[PDB]
């Protein structure tokens, strides 16, 4: 294929393709969930050639949020904050427990970063 | 549609070894 840079609102159309994709993820890797990355308005982050990632579902949210803070090398002091499909779990849970809370009917997990929250 | 695929689709794993 070939790589593009669109919002959710491209796969939100094809039903039938987002599902076939996210059965066919689903059976090549059940222990990983497929995750949308998007960054949100405000924010003042570096962009990163990263919009479709597959992260394994036993991930602690506190480390999956340091490995991302690192690799977008942010100033220690600088203020990050994570939204999975509009909502925000504790550092304490894993990519598995919100995977389950949103499971839905294309089995797709959207993730938004920002630096700070704003609609 | 159908699709008829031999590797799989697109969508960048970030699982080590480790």
């Amino acid at each position: 294929g070939s790589p593009e840079f669109k919002f959710q609102y491209k796969e939100d159309h094809p039903f039938e393709y987002r599902k076939k994709e996210g059965e066919k993820i689903r059976k090549k890797y059940p222990d990983r969930v497929p995750v949308i990355v998007e960054k949100a308005p405000k924010a003042r982050v570096p962009d990163l050639d990263k919009r479709k990632y597959l992260v394994p579902s036993d991930l602690t949210v506190g480390q999956f949020y340091f490995l991302i803070r690192k690799r977008i090398h942010l100033r220690p002091e600088d203020a990050l904050f994570f939204f999975v499909n509009n909502t925000i779990p504790p550092t304490s849970a894993t990519m598995g427990q919100l995977y389950e809370d949103n499971h839905e009917e294309d089995y797709f997990l959207y993730v938004a970063y920002s630096d700070e929250s704003v609609y | 549609g159908a699709m008829g695929s031999a590797s799989s689709e697109d969508y960048i794993i970030i699982l080590p070894e480790s």
